[PDB]
């Protein structure tokens, strides 16, 4: 996956 | 100016433009 | 205006290319940056009614008449396809030179000030007269003569010498061989290297006056320092 | 020499063209002057070891990734839709682009090292998410080549891949799949995290950084009408 | 520097120029 945020 | 017809149309005019053209005339002359 | 600020910035960059201690000349490796600058100012809407800064008129006069600090004669020896003698170009040059003289006068309105002012005046009249005269010479060397523009030119720029202009007009009606005789005669008499010298001195003079008695910096430091001997 | 004065002037003009309240884009009208300036700076020996002013890394990143604003609920310029095909996905270029983005985060942190702290931490998180986005899409570009260039793919994954093995072992496996399958995979992850979100993250990182630096140092990035507002 | 006074282009500005040309040529092509 990858290093996400909101 | 206020309502310069050349400004309104967006055409190049004025002393910087005249300088540009004269400058190019001289530079072109000094090749051939 | 952002374009205005950008344009002033481009002028500041040109100073660093144009303002010389001696005289400006075009260098190949500056041709790209100088031309890009001149073109941007040339098409900038905000600059269309701005005043031409004096240093550009000066740098133009230097480029246009190909000014060197050379003397009229080389000292122990007997006696040039660079100046474009084209009517419209030369008319604009005389305009820019006139502007230089008006800025100089306006600044001039310490013990050397009247002397420098007076030399500038004499040199300016002599240079204007010489430019006008060699443009006339170039008209008269063409066959047929463009009488319209010749006549117009003399009227815009020969008022310093109306009486010679009339003479030029009469000369403009003789056969090509007479005209060429006269012109060869007056060029041999009073060659362009004179007027190169006069224009050069006019310009270095004006640079000095402006630098000393006004806010300008024309890189005349070494000369200023000599004058405070 | 005079070269230093010239170079510093040219750099000041570039600053006038490059620093933007929004993102820099290069209009056709400035293209010749911006190009002449970059070339001059790029061949000046004076500048060969000078430090790149950060405004240039910021302009380069804005340019390279075609950054478009994505808003403090403000006024709007007339802009366009995001698109990764205006972006040149090439290994050398994108590698350098990551170096420059790193320069910018470096100077941001030097600044914040002498409210403020929510800006700082917003920046940190934005940065990580942006850097990652760029690496991910460089990866996608490598995976869509046929044949895959494995050398540069791996050198890149080494330099910029935060990928511990859970990823680049999976990435290598994925890399030696047949092209049509790689295309399927890429298209799925592209739809699962589209470029537009990284345009947003990178845009916001840059604006956030700009603001930070204008506010806690003597940078001016025209953010003033954003400051208390 | 082994390239400075060989008179050869290098450093941050030169790289900036090359990269900028790449992007501009792309956006035109
Ligand atoms: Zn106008
Ligand atoms: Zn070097």
């Amino acid at each position: 996956g990858e290093d996400l945020e909101i | 100016s206020e309502a310069c017809e050349m400004c309104r149309l967006g055409l190049p005019h004025g002393s910087f433009f005249e300088l540009l053209r004269d400058w190019k005339k001289i530079e072109e002359f000094r090749n051939k | 205006s952002n374009e205005k600020i950008r344009s002033q910035s481009v002028l500041n960059t040109l100073e660093t290319f144009f303002i010389k201690e001696n005289h400006y000349d075009m260098q190949r490796e500056e041709s790209s940056i100088v031309n890009a600058c001149l073109r941007y100012l040339g098409y900038s809407k905000s600059m269309c009614h701005e005043k031409m800064p004096i240093f550009m008129d000066i740098a133009f006069i230097e480029y246009c008449f190909n000014l060197s600090l050379d003397p009229s004669s080389f000292q122990n020896l007997p006696i040039s396809q660079q100046i474009l003698w084209e009517y419209s170009l030369i008319s604009n040059a005389l305009e820019r030179l006139e502007n230089i003289e008006l800025e100089r006068q306006n600044c001039m309105r310490l013990l050397n000030k009247e002397t420098l002012n007076n030399e500038a005046l004499k040199l300016y009249s002599c240079a204007k007269a010489g430019i006008c005269r060699w443009m006339a010479f170039h008209f008269l060397e063409q066959e047929p003569i463009d009488h319209i523009n010749f006549t117009k030119f003399l009227q815009d720029w020969g008022s310093h010498n109306e009486k010679e202009m009339e003479a030029l007009q009469r000369l403009s009606k003789h056969k090509i061989r007479k005209r060429l005789i006269y012109v060869s005669q007056h060029k041999k008499k009073m060659p362009w290297s004179k007027f190169n010298s006069v224009l050069s001195r006019y310009i270095q003079c004006t640079k000095l006056q402006l630098e000393v008695f006004c806010d300008y910096d024309f890189k005349q430091r070494e000369i200023v320092k000599m004058l405070t001997s």
